[PDB]
């Protein structure tokens, strides 16, 4: 059941924001976490925000701390990165997965598409 | 102010007997009632036992009916608890309690005070001392960024085992972890050390430990192979 | 339209001569017996009887003449005693509502309040208040002479003066405040009865509670049934006391369902049925009598909510079209005087308006049967 | 017996922030319940007596409610000494006293993944048998990682132990450790060692092998 859709893409120049949004139908959604990751410049996957279930929290990393914010919104299903400030560092491809274990130990099965974000 | 004393015992033997006593200051035990709690390793608190004095009813719990006695001794200003038919699962921390009569606000305070707590352990095993293996560092391996080491320390009875490296002079990157309780008794520790790859053959390293309840003082080297 | 005024002040100077005097009567009982509404309808039955014989001359002139047959400066001092009439009936009729109110929410404050001197002191302060108010057009004839015309005295269709703002002064401060007082009145009125509902359901859920636990317990064929049926009694007993001498009662309760609970708890079978018959003399000698207490407090608030509710409607009935249309008839003018259509629109409707609002007269006995009655 | 659960479990929050954590009841009891705290090796101390109402002497930023079978426990901010586990019991009458799980508040920080090592059996215990052999998971935030050894790429289920040590004050990070003992003779008689981690801060799942 992979239904991951990712609605995001732009070419915005330093400052601005580029909202994301994850579009699943699996309906499981409201039971497991999200994850958001990176591809950089430097050719490796790194991890950028993950929302657990409802109370439990978001997790970021050191290169979001305070300019990228995750918001759940189970009410389409649809779980929402809002990039406030962008630099050409940012330059990344984008990709969205979903966590399986019901204790988060993060065996992640199902993965993303992916969105080129060519900022500044 | 008022203080519980728990003055009870530890390392009885399975299907021995055992008697804890809950000395009490300042409030008289015939002005309130007295109650146990216990909490197991790194679980949740239990409810054991109740006596009066005054009017002398006694009420248990279900797993503790037939083999306690409690019994509030006026004079000594003391109740007390009789273990009998112990088993390994009453290896726990005892608490001793204290709540009021029902007039008036005493009874909607509940357990305002507590005691210190008293540490029961039934085993079936006997004294004994570690033994301490090397953790090689692996020089295929975890190359040039940090490497890791470790002594490992296995088979003692007794819990406490303290372990230190250089002397108590390398403070910074050791972990130690918990003592685990493994199958047919006896327990096990592990500790780790981390430190630049260039610094590995300039400097040695030395676990120094040792056990109490036994005098071993081993000690052993984790230099490379 | 001959037929309006004629017909409803007949009804006026008929059915008012004898409810009036009754209502004067009963509410004179009730200042003998040590109450504080009698001194209330004492001036309105005054002020009523006095207008209401003011009317019969009126009624005299219009049914044949057409043209004033008495003095032509007799007619100004019949409009004085008309004014002064209804706005000491809705002043009064906010007194009525605003005491009752205070009296039904805040007993503290209405401590002092109660005490009947200061409530005719109210009243005469009222009065005085009201002819300072109504002295106005009386020390000078020219403001008479100027809306009241030569003769048969209907206000003039040319509204020429500070009349424009004399009305709309009347329609703002006359109407609009007693009606606002009245309802935010009956609005405290109705929460707090609401709120004494909410509190008297969870308490009759306890009783109910400790007399279904009483029947189980009343057989208790094992000695489990005895302190499962007793757990819920000292729930119900806790939950009864938070919601309220009775509670030395409860006290008492508590006490022997603890003695129950114990002897059932030895092993033992009947000691605990014996407590349980103990229970029931100090079940139904302590807490009965405050339940009683509630269940009839309730229905003096519920009588207080109906009385408020019947004050406005009557204040809404009586009064609205007439200061409605003063106020429109003054904005009309404040404006552009070049459509006089609406004049020509509402002339007989303003004469009708006003000539309606007299049935204060009729509707102030009534409401004494909604309190004490006897008067009718 | 009445019963009653606490809802967190665990609690992930940061200074300044506000928290609040409900117990439940089973039967409707009345305003008889309390809230206690307990620090590592120590005897709990109380909160909060009859539903809400403050002790004597205690801070005031703690507080209750009680809406009926429902009571919550809520602090305004989280001072540095306030992180530590919360109880709630039912003292209804003396033979029926219940307790709650228990809620741990911890400290929330940015992710950090593992750093994986492994350690090959010593010559001594090679010598006198019950060969050991040693993962180890360094300085990751949060507390969820699985280790699930590999011999000869097949599974493998008993003779594995774990432990993990409490967050540590200068950075508020964790550190894991799996035993996996076993005999000579099922020892000698495989070759290939391996070990597999998993956690949320790692794309895709990492593995460290060594060889005899
Ligand atoms: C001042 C208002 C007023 N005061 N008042 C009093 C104190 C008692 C009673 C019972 N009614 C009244 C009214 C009502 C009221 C009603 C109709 C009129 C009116 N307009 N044209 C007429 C014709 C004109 C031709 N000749 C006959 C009369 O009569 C005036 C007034």
């Amino acid at each position: 059941q992979v239904q991951l859709q990712e609605s995001g893409g732009g070419l915005v120049q330093p400052g601005g924001s580029l909202r994301l949004s994850c579009a699943a139908s699996g309906r499981t959604i409201s039971r497991y976490a999200m994850s958001w990751f990176r591809q950089a410049p430097g050719k490796e996957r790194e991890f950028v925000a993950v929302a657990r279930r409802s109370g439990d929290g978001a997790f970021y990393a050191d290169s979001v701390q305070g300019r990228f914010t995750v918001s759940r919104d189970d009410a389409k299903n649809t779980v929402y990165l809002q990039m406030n400030s962008l630099k050409p560092e940012d330059t990344a491809v984008y990709y969205c997965a979903i966590d399986s274990d019901t204790f988060y130990s993060g065996s992640y099965d199902y993965w993303g598409q992916g969105t080129q974000v060519t900022v500044s | 102010e008022v203080q519980l004393v728990e003055s009870g015992g530890g390392l009885v033997q399975p299907g021995g007997s055992l008697r804890l006593s809950c000395a009490a200051s300042g409030f008289n035990v015939v002005d309130f009632s007295l109650h146990w709690v216990r909490q197991a390793p790194g679980k949740g608190l239990e409810w054991v036992a109740y006596i009066s004095s005054s009017s002398g009813s006694t009420s248990y719990a279900d797993s503790v009916k037939g083999r306690f006695t409690i019994s509030a001794d006026t004079s000594k200003n003391t109740a007390y608890l009789q273990m009998n038919s112990l088993r390994a699962e009453d290896t726990a921390v005892y608490y001793c309690a204290r709540w009021g009569y029902w007039p008036g606000e005493p009874w909607w305070k509940a357990f305002d005070y507590w005691g210190q707590g008293t540490l029961v352990t039934v085993s079936s095993a006997s004294t004994k001392g570690p033994s301490v293996f090397p953790l090689a560092p692996s020089s295929k391996s975890t190359s040039g960024g940090t490497a890791a080491l470790g002594c490992l320390v296995k088979d003692y009875f007794p819990e406490p085992v303290t372990v230190s490296w250089n002397s108590g002079a390398l403070t910074s990157g050791v972990h130690t972890f918990p003592a685990v309780l493994q199958s047919s008794g006896l327990y096990s520790l592990s500790s780790v050390v981390t430190v630049p790859s260039s610094s590995l053959g300039t400097q040695t390293y030395i676990c120094n430990v040792n056990h109490k309840p036994s005098n071993t003082k081993v000690d052993k080297k984790v230099e490379p192979k | 339209d001959h037929l309006f005024p004629p017909s409803l002040y007949i009804f006026v100077i008929g059915v008012g001569l004898p409810t009036n005097c009754l209502a004067l009567w009963a509410a004179y009982r009730q200042v003998q017996q040590r109450n504080e509404l009698g001194v209330y309808l004492m001036n309105l039955s005054i002020a009523n009887l006095l207008y209401i014989c003011t009317l019969p001359l009126w009624v005299d002139y219009f049914l044949h003449h057409d043209n004033w047959i008495h003095g032509p400066g007799s007619c100004k001092l019949f409009g004085f005693i008309f004014y002064t009439n209804i706005y000491i009936s809705i002043a009064f009729l906010c007194c009525i509502s605003v005491d009752r109110y205070l009296a039904v929410a805040h007993p503290l404050r209405f401590a002092r309040l109660r005490r009947v001197k200061t409530a005719v002191a109210v009243s005469s302060v009222v009065w005085a208040t009201e002819l300072g108010a109504n002295s106005a057009p009386l020390f000078h004839d020219e403001l008479f002479r100027d809306r009241y015309n030569h003769t048969f005295c209907f206000e003039k269709f040319p509204m020429e003066g500070w009349v424009a703002w004399m009305n709309l002064y009347r329609v703002f401060v006359g109407f609009l405040f007693p009606w606002a007082l009245m309802l935010l009145s009956y609005r405290g009125i109705l929460r707090a009865v609401r709120g004494a509902r909410r509190q008297l359901a969870d308490l009759e859920d306890n009783w109910e509670t400790l007399n279904d636990n009483l029947k189980v317990i009343e057989k208790a064929d094992n000695a489990a049934q005895v302190k499962d049926a007793l757990t819920k009694m000292r729930a119900a007993a806790l939950d009864a006391q938070k919601a309220t001498d009775f509670r030395h009662g409860f006290d008492i309760l508590v006490g022997q369902i603890d003695d129950a609970l114990k002897l059932a708890n030895e092993g033992k079978v009947k000691e605990a049925q014996a407590a349980a018959e103990q229970l029931k003399t100090t079940r139904n000698a302590y807490i009965q009598k405050y339940l009683e207490r509630a269940r009839s407090t309730l229905q003096e608030k519920a009588k207080i909510k109906r009385l408020a509710l019947s004050l406005i409607a009557i204040v809404l009935v009586c009064f609205a079209p007439y200061h409605v249309l003063l106020l429109s008839r003054s904005a009309i003018y404040l404006g552009r005087p070049w459509d006089c259509g609406f004049e020509e629109r509402v002339f007989s409707a303003y004469h009708s308006s006003l000539a309606f609002t007299s049935l204060n007269c009729v509707a102030d006995p009534i409401l004494y049967c909604l309190v004490n009655e006897g008067a009718r | 017996d009445i019963q009653m659960t606490q809802s967190p479990s665990s609690l992930s929050a940061s200074v300044g922030d506000r928290v609040t954590i409900t117990c439940r009841a089973s039967q409707s009891v009345s305003s008889a319940v309390a809230w206690y705290q307990q620090k590592p090796g120590k005897a709990p101390k109380l909160l909060i007596y009859s539903a809400s109402s403050l002790y004597s002497g205690v801070p005031s930023r703690f507080s209750g409610s009680r809406s009926g079978t429902d009571f919550t426990l809520t602090i305004s901010s989280l001072q540095p000494e306030d992180f530590a586990t919360y109880y709630c019991q039912q003292y209804l009458y003396y033979s029926l006293v219940t307790f709650g799980q228990g809620t741990k508040v911890e400290i929330k920080r940015t992710v950090a993944a593992p750093s994986v090592f492994i350690f090959p059996p010593s010559d001594s215990q090679l010598k006198s048998g019950t060969a050991s052999v040693v993962c180890l998971l360094n300085n990751f935030y949060p507390r969820e990682a699985k280790v699930q050894w590999k011999v000869d790429n097949a599974l493998q289920s008993g003779n594995s132990q774990e432990s993990v040590t409490e967050q540590d004050s200068k950075d508020s990070t964790y550190s894991l450790s799996s035993t996996l003992t076993l005999s000579k003779a099922d020892y000698e008689k495989h070759k290939v060692y391996a070990c597999e981690v998993t956690h949320q801060g790692l794309s895709s799942p990492v593995t460290k092998s060594f060889n005899r």
